[PDB]
C-alpha cells in the first residue's frame, strides 16, 4: 500500500552536491546510491538513449511505520527534452520539507503529471516484465482488472470493467507470438477485435492487475516498495514533447 | 531568493519580483524567469498542465516588455510544429506578445514572418472555415501600428503590409457568396494604419488589383474604410505632380468608385459589353441598380421621416407620383444627413464631399 | 411553398455537377491528348440570389458577433493588464526615487 | 398484469412485517415477486407454488438473479409482449414498421422506393482518426444498431447491471474474458459512447448491442446463453 | 524580389448509394448493416 | 428504367400473392458476421439465417393482423439451426415445439 | 416544425453556392484550357469578373424582391438585424487601438526605467 505520487523535475541535476544542506535543514542523514541503470539489457539496444542514472533517496529510519516512510526515486539521461523527475511515497512532512529544499536550492520547477491512455498500457505492459539476474526478461502473468468511468447524460452509464484472468492472458500471449510488449499488441487488438471497445480512447482510471500494481490516471499504488527499472523509464519517455 | 516557482506563481513587493531579478542579474543572457517562461510556456502547449489560464496571463505580462525574451519566444515557437498543437493557447501568446515587440536585431526578418504568415494560411485552409487565420492578421497588423511610429523600420513595415495584404485577399478567405468578416476586419485595420501613415515613400499606393478587389466587395464597412484611405492619399497626393501615371492611377480609382456610387455612366475592370452579356443572360431597368447599403437608406430615411408628419428606383418615382419632392434629390438629401452626422459610414460621404464638385455644395 | 424549392435546388444541384464532372473529363481528356490576346477574347467572352444572400449575410451576422465578443473580452483584459502595468511601473518609479536618494546618502 | 400484495404479522399487538408483491402476468409462465431473502418470502412463494397448480405439481425456478426497476420495463422484457425475446436490433421485429400487409400498395414499398444506405468499411480503417448528410447518415447508422429504425439516448427497457463473459477459442486455447456493467440505463449510455465514435460500430457484436437485454450469461462459440 | 515571387506563387497554387428493389447481391451484402431482410427481389 | 420498373412490380404482387398463403420463408443476414475472405474483396456470408414469417388473416374486420417474426441461425459446428430470435408472446411455448420438432435437430 | 427545413435549407443553400463557385470556377478554367490547346494577374482579374458576376446577381435579386408573403421575412428580418452593429465594432476597434496606445507608451517608459536601473544597479557594482 504505497501510492506513489509523480511529480516533474525541470532542469538536469547532480545529487551529490548539496545533500549535506538538506542534512543540516533536517538533522538526519540519508543514502543516496547512484545506479547506472539501462533498460532490457539485452544487446537490441545500440546503448544509446537507454541508460539512465537512477538515485533512490532512501530514508533509513526506524521502520515501525510505512505511511511515514518515504522513499524518492529519481530518473534522468542527458539527452532528451525534459531530462530528470521524481516520484515520492508516504504522508510525512519531509516529503514538503524536501520538495521545499529542491524548489529553493537549484531553482527548478515542479509539476505534477497527469497520465494519459496509452502511458497507462505501456505502464502495464511495463510492469510484468520482470529482470532477472541472467540478462534476460522473464514474464510473469496477472489477472487484470481493466476500469472505465465515462459521463452520459443522466448518468446513464456510470463505470463498467473489462477483466482476463491470468491463463487467458497468458494464451494471448503464447498465441500472438515471441514479443515483450504483451499488452500493446495482443490484448488490445483482441478487446478491439471481439468487442469494438478501443481501449485507447475510452476513459481509462485504474488498469488493475491481481493485487501487484494498480496504475491509476494520478499515481501509482503497488505492494512492493520498489519500483522496477522498465515503470520510470516509460514514465519518463511518456512527459516528452 | 532562488526559488523562483514561488516567486512569480501568483506581499507589496511581490508583483516587482522578476524585475529586480532581472535588474540583479544584469540579464544579458539566460535569467530565471527567461527558463521559466520558457518552460510554462512549453508545459502549457504540450498539455501537461491542468489550467493555463492560470500561467498565461502572467507569462504575458512578464513578456510584454524585455525584447530578447520576446525575441526568442517569437524565435522559437512561431512556426507549423507549435501550430498544430494548439491554436488557442497559440492565439493567446501571439495576441500578448506581437504588439509590444518592435525587433530591432537584424532587420533581416521579412523572409521569416512571411514564412510564419504563409504557414499558418496553409495550415488554415488545409482544414477545408476555421474562424482564426484573421486573429493573427489583427495581431501583426497591430504591430505594423507600432513599427511604423518610429523613425527605424518603415520600409520593412511597409513592404511587410503590402505582402500581408496580397496575402488576405484571396477568395478562399473572404468572398461575397459565402464568407465571413474576420479578413475585413483585418483589411479595414490595415487600412486604417495606412491613413494613420499618409495622414503624416512612393508606395502608399496599394496596387490595382487589390484596389478594383476591395471596390468590388458589398462590404460597407470594407467600402468606407476604402473611401477613408482614398481621401487620405488625395491629402497625401495633391502636393505631388502629375506625371508618371500614378496621380492618374489614382484618379482612375475614385473615377471607378464614383462609377460604383451615384454618378452614372465606361471601364470599370471590364468592358460593358460583358455588363450587356450578363443582363441579357438575367434579363427604365437597365441603369436602375447603378448606385445591402439601401436598407440603411430606407431606415434612415424612416429615421428622417418621423421629424415630418408621415427602393429607390422608378417604382419611387411612381409612389411620389402617387400623393425634396423628387427622387433625384433624396439621395443628396441622405448624403448629406450621413455628412453632417457622427454616425459611421462617414467616409463615403466625406469622399462625396471631398470629390465630383458638382455635389460639392450639398 | 418550400418544398419545390427544395426539388429545384436540388435538381440544379445535380445538373451543376453533372457540368462540373464533364468539364473536368474534357479538360483532363485534352491534357492526356496534349503534350496572350486568348486571355483578352476571354475577358470579351462571359433559387441562386435568395440562398446566396442568406447564407452570405447570416455568416457575416455569426462572424461579426463573434469577432465582437473576442474583441470585448480581449479589450478587459488588455485594459486589466495595462492597468497592473501603469501600477508596478510607478511603484518602480518611486522605488527608483528611493534607490537615488539612498545612493545620494551612501 | 395481477399484483397480489401479501403482508404478514408476528406478536411481539401484532407488529407488522415489510409487505410482500407477488405480480402475476396474465398469459404468461413467468411470475414476479418483490425482491426479498428472507424465510418469510421463501415461504410465500412456496405457498403460491402449491395452491396456484391444483391439478399438477409447479415449481419456480427463478430465472433471473439481478433485480429490475418499474413494472412497466419487466412487463416489456419477460412478460406477454411481442419485446419479449427481440429487444435489441431486432426491435424493428417487434413492431413491423418495415413491412406492410399484401393487401397494402405497392407504390409506397420499400422494394420500389429504395432506402439512402452509406457503403459500409471493412478494413482496419478506425484507428486513424464535415459533411453533414454523411454525419446525419452515420448517426442514423448508430440508431440502426443500438435500437430500432429512427431523451434521444435511452432505449426502451432501462436496465441496471449486466454482467457478460467472453469464451472463444483460438488454436484450442478457451480465452475467457468477463465484461461487467453498470449504472442507469446501460445500453443508452453504451449508444452514446458509440455516438462520440469511441466505439467502433462495425465490430459491436449483437450481445453487447443491447438483445436478450437484462440477462447477463456468458457466449461458447459465438451464441448467448443466460446464466442460473 | 524572391519574397514577392514566393507569395505570388504561394497565391497562385492557392460514398453513399441508393438500393433498390433489383441489384446484385454484392453490391447488397457490402453495405449492409442493418437487422431487415434483403430487398433484392 | 420503366420496363424494369413493370418488372419489379410484377415481382413485388407475385411477392403479395405468394405472402397471403401465411408461412413465408423471407431471407435474412445477421450483419455482425459479414466477413471478408479477402481474395478478391468480395463478401461471404459467415453463419446463414433464415427468417419465418407468419401471418395469420382475420375474417371479421378483414384484414390481415400484425405479422409475427420467427428467425433462425444455423450453428457454428453442427449445420442445424436453433431459434434465434422469435417474436411470439409466451403462451404459446416455442422453445419446447422446437425441441419436440423432428427430436431437437432441424 | 419549421427550424428543421430551416436549417436544412441553409445548408443546401451553403451546399448550392459552393457547387455555384465551383461552377463558375471551372467554367473559367474549361475556357481557358480549351480556347487554346495563368499568372497572378490574371487569375485576379478572373476573381474580379467573378465579384462582379455575384454583385449583379445580388442586386438583380434585390431589385426583383424589393422592386409580407411567404419566402421574404427572412430577408426582411435579415436585413433588418444584420447591419446595427457596426458602430458597436468601431467602437471595440477604437477602444483596441487606444489600449495599443498606451502599452507602448506605458512599455517605452518601462524600457528607459529599466536602462536607467540597470545604470545605478551596474553603479552599484
Amino acid at each position: 500500500p504505497y501510492t506513489w505520487k509523480f511529480l516533474g523535475i525541470s532542469k538536469q541535476l547532480s545529487l551529490e552536491n548539496g545533500i549535506a544542506k538538506l542534512n543540516q535543514l533536517l538533522n538526519l542523514e540519508v543514502d543516496l546510491d547512484i545506479q547506472t541503470i539501462r533498460v532490457p539489457s539485452d544487446p537490441d539496444g545500440g546503448t544509446a538513449a537507454d541508460e539512465y542514472i537512477r538515485y533512490e533517496m532512501r530514508l533509513d529510519i526506524s521502520n515501525l511505520d510505512e505511511g511515514t516512510y518515504s522513499k524518492f526515486i529519481f530518473l534522468g539521461n542527458s539527452k532528451m527534452e525534459v531530462p530528470m523527475f521524481l516520484c515520492y511515497c508516504g504522508t510525512d512532512n519531509r516529503n514538503e520539507v524536501v520538495l521545499q529544499w529542491l524548489k529553493a536550492e537549484y531553482g527548478v520547477i515542479m509539476w505534477p503529471i497527469k497520465f494519459e491512455q496509452k502511458t497507462m498500457i505501456k505502464l502495464a505492459d511495463a510492469s510484468i516484465v520482470h529482470v532477472t539476474k541472467e540478462n534476460i526478461e522473464q514474464i510473469t502473468w496477472f489477472s487484470s482488472k481493466l476500469y472505465f468511468e465515462p459521463e452520459t447524460q443522466d448518468k446513464n452509464l456510470r463505470q463498467f470493467s473489462i477483466e482476463i484472468p491470468r491463463e487467458s492472458c497468458e494464451g494471448l500471449a503464447l498465441g500472438y507470438g515471441n514479443t515483450m510488449h504483451p499488452y500493446n499488441d495482443a490484448i488490445v487488438p483482441y478487446i478491439y477485435n471481439e468487442t469494438g471497445m478501443a481501449v485507447e480512447r475510452l476513459p481509462l482510471t485504474s488498469v488493475i492487475l491481481a493485487g501487484h500494481t494498480k496504475i491509476m490516471r494520478e499515481s501509482i499504488v503497488t505492494s512492493t516498495r520498489s519500483l522496477r527499472n522498465r515503470v520510470l523509464a516509460v514514465v519518463l519517455q511518456s512527459i516528452q514533447f | 531568493n532562488s526559488n523562483v516557482l514561488l516567486p512569480r506563481k501568483v506581499d507589496s513587493l511581490k508583483h516587482l519580483y522578476s524585475s529586480i531579478i532581472l535588474i540583479k542579474n544584469s540579464r544579458d543572457e539566460s535569467s530565471s524567469p527567461y527558463e521559466w517562461c520558457i518552460w510554462q510556456l512549453k508545459r502549457c502547449f504540450a498539455h501537461q498542465i491542468e489550467t493555463p489560464q492560470e500561467v498565461i496571463p502572467i507569462i504575458i505580462s512578464v513578456s510584454s516588455m524585455d525584447n530578447k525574451l520576446s525575441s526568442r519566444i517569437i524565435q522559437t515557437f512561431c512556426n507549423l510544429k507549435y501550430l498544430k498543437l494548439d491554436e488557442l493557447t497559440l492565439k493567446k501568446v501571439c495576441g500578448g506578445i506581437l504588439p509590444l515587440w518592435k525587433p530591432e536585431l537584424i532587420s533581416g526578418t521579412r523572409e521569416f514572418f512571411v514564412k510564419f504568415m504563409a504557414s499558418i494560411f496553409m495550415w488554415s485552409t488545409r482544414d477545408g472555415n476555421n474562424c482564426t487565420f484573421s486573429e493573427t492578421c489583427f495581431y501583426v497588423l497591430q504591430m505594423i501600428t507600432n513599427w511604423v511610429l518610429d523613425d527605424k523600420l518603415i520600409a520593412l513595415g511597409l513592404t511587410l503590409l503590402h505582402d500581408m495584404q496580397s496575402l488576405l485577399t484571396l477568395d478562399k478567405i473572404f468572398n461575397n457568396a459565402t464568407s465571413n468578416r474576420f479578413s475585413t476586419m483585418a483589411f479595414i485595420s490595415s487600412l486604417d494604419i495606412l491613413t494613420q501613415l499618409s495622414k503624416q515613400i512612393q508606395y502608399l499606393i496599394v496596387g490595382p488589383d487589390i484596389m478594383n478587389k476591395v471596390f468590388s466587395s458589398d462590404d460597407p464597412l470594407l467600402l468606407s474604410a476604402a473611401c477613408r484611405y482614398l481621401v487620405a492619399t488625395k491629402n497625401k497626393l495633391m502636393q505631388y505632380p502629375s506625371t508618371n501615371k500614378f496621380v492618374r492611377m489614382q484618379n482612375q480609382y475614385i473615377m471607378d468608385l464614383t462609377n460604383y456610387l451615384y454618378r452614372n455612366k465606361s471601364l470599370f475592370g471590364v468592358s460593358p459589353d460583358f455588363f450587356k452579356q450578363i443582363l441579357e443572360n438575367l434579363y427604365f431597368k437597365n441603369a436602375k441598380f447603378f448606385t445591402a447599403l439601401s436598407y440603411i437608406c430606407i431606415i434612415i430615411l424612416r429615421r428622417l421621416e418621423t421629424a415630418e408628419n408621415t427602393i429607390i428606383n422608378e417604382e419611387t418615382f411612381n409612389n411620389f407620383f402617387r400623393v425634396v419632392n423628387n427622387i433625384h434629390d433624396l439621395r443628396v438629401k441622405i448624403l448629406m444627413h450621413l455628412s453632417n452626422t457622427a454616425n459611421p459610414y462617414r467616409d463615403i460621404a466625406a469622399f462625396l464631399f471631398t470629390y465630383l464638385k458638382s455635389l460639392s455644395k450639398y | 411553398v418550400l418544398d419545390v424549392y427544395i426539388k429545384n435546388l436540388e435538381n440544379q444541384i445535380g445538373n451543376k455537377r453533372y457540368f462540373l464532372k464533364q468539364a473536368q473529363g474534357a479538360i483532363d481528356e485534352i491534357t492526356k491528348r496534349s503534350l496572350s490576346e486568348v486571355f483578352t477574347e476571354l475577358l470579351r467572352k462571359p433559387p441562386i440570389g435568395f440562398s446566396l444572400t442568406s447564407n452570405f449575410l447570416s455568416l457575416r451576422a455569426q462572424s461579426s458577433s463573434e469577432w465582437l465578443s473576442l474583441m470585448n473580452d480581449q479589450s478587459v483584459d488588455q485594459k486589466a493588464m495595462l492597468l497592473l502595468q501603469n501600477n508596478i511601473n510607478s511603484d518602480l518609479k518611486e522605488l527608483l526615487r528611493k534607490l537615488q536618494h539612498q545612493m545620494t546618502i551612501m | 398484469v395481477l399484483i397480489t400484495r401479501i403482508q404478514l404479522f408476528d406478536s411481539n399487538p401484532l407488529i407488522s412485517r415489510r409487505p410482500y408483491y407477488v405480480a402475476f402476468p396474465l398469459n404468461s409462465p413467468i411470475i414476479f415477486h418483490s425482491v426479498d431473502k428472507d424465510i418469510y418470502a421463501r415461504l410465500v412463494l412456496q405457498s403460491i407454488s402449491r395452491t396456484i397448480s391444483e391439478r399438477e405439481t409447479i415449481i419456480f425456478k427463478p430465472v433471473q438473479k439481478i433485480p429490475v426497476k418499474s413494472i412497466h420495463n419487466i412487463m416489456t422484457l419477460l412478460g406477454p409482449s411481442r419485446f419479449a425475446e427481440s429487444m435489441g436490433p431486432w426491435e424493428c421485429y417487434a413492431s413491423a414498421n418495415f413491412e406492410r400487409s399484401p393487401l397494402h400498395d405497392y407504390k409506397k414499398h420499400q422494394g420500389l422506393t429504395g432506402k439512402k444506405v452509406m457503403v459500409r468499411e471493412f478494413d482496419d480503417s478506425f484507428l486513424n482518426d464535415e459533411e453533414p448528410e454523411i454525419r446525419r447518415l452515420r448517426l442514423e447508422k448508430n440508431m440502426i444498431k443500438f435500437k430500432g429504425s429512427a431523451s434521444r439516448y435511452s432505449s426502451l427497457v432501462p436496465i441496471e447491471k449486466v454482467g457478460f463473459t467472453l469464451k472463444n477459442e483460438i488454436n484450442s486455447r478457451i480465452i475467457t474474458i468477463k465484461l461487467k456493467f453498470n449504472g442507469n440505463d446501460i445500453f443508452g449510455g453504451l449508444h452514446e459512447l458509440c455516438d462520440k465514435n469511441l466505439i467502433n460500430i462495425d465490430k459491436v457484436p449483437g450481445w453487447l448491442a443491447g438483445e436478450n437485454g437484462s440477462f447477463s450469461g456468458t457466449i461458447m462459440n459465438g451464441d448467448f446463453q443466460r446464466e442460473q | 524580389q524572391n519574397d514577392i515571387t514566393q507569395d505570388f506563387l504561394n497565391l497562385i497554387s492557392i460514398r453513399v448509394e441508393r438500393i433498390n428493389g433489383l441489384t446484385n447481391l454484392q453490391k447488397e451484402l457490402v453495405t449492409k448493416y442493418d437487422t431487415l431482410p434483403l430487398l433484392n427481389m | 428504367s420503366t420496363s424494369d420498373r413493370s418488372e419489379l412490380e410484377d415481382y413485388i404482387v407475385l411477392e403479395n400473392v405468394y405472402r397471403m398463403f401465411g408461412i413465408t420463408f423471407f431471407p435474412l443476414v445477421d450483419p455482425i458476421d459479414l466477413k471478408i475472405k479477402d481474395a478478391s474483396g468480395e463478401i461471404f456470408v459467415d453463419r446463414e439465417m433464415l427468417g419465418i414469417r407468419l401471418e395469420v388473416f382475420s375474417e371479421r374486420t378483414s384484414q390481415f393482423e400484425k405479422p409475427h417474426y420467427v428467425l433462425l441461425k444455423k450453428r457454428i459446428k453442427s449445420n442445424s439451426w436453433f431459434l434465434f430470435k422469435h417474436t411470439i408472446p409466451s403462451f404459446i411455448d416455442v422453445q419446447g415445439i422446437f425441441d419436440d420438432t423432428n427430436g431437437g435437430l432441424v | 416544425s419549421s427550424e428543421k427545413q430551416w436549417e436544412r435549407i441553409q445548408q443546401l443553400e451553403k451546399e448550392h453556392v459552393e457547387v455555384y463557385r465551383e461552377l463558375l470556377i471551372t467554367l473559367d478554367r474549361l475556357y481557358l484550357i480549351r480556347k487554346h490547346n495563368l499568372s497572378h494577374t490574371q487569375q485576379r482579374l478572373l476573381e474580379i469578373r467573378h465579384q462582379l458576376q455575384i454583385n449583379l446577381e445580388k442586386t438583380a435579386l434585390l431589385i426583383r424582391l424589393l422592386e409580407t408573403n411567404v419566402l421574404f421575412t427572412k430577408l426582411q428580418n435579415l436585413l433588418e438585424e444584420s447591419n446595427s452593429l457596426d458602430y458597436e465594432l468601431l467602437q471595440s476597434l477604437g477602444a483596441q487601438s487606444s489600449l495599443h496606445k498606451q502599452l507602448i507608451e506605458s512599455r517605452a517608459e518601462r524600457d528607459e526605467l529599466m536602462s536607467k536601473l540597470i545604470e545605478l544597479s551596474s553603479k552599484f557594482p
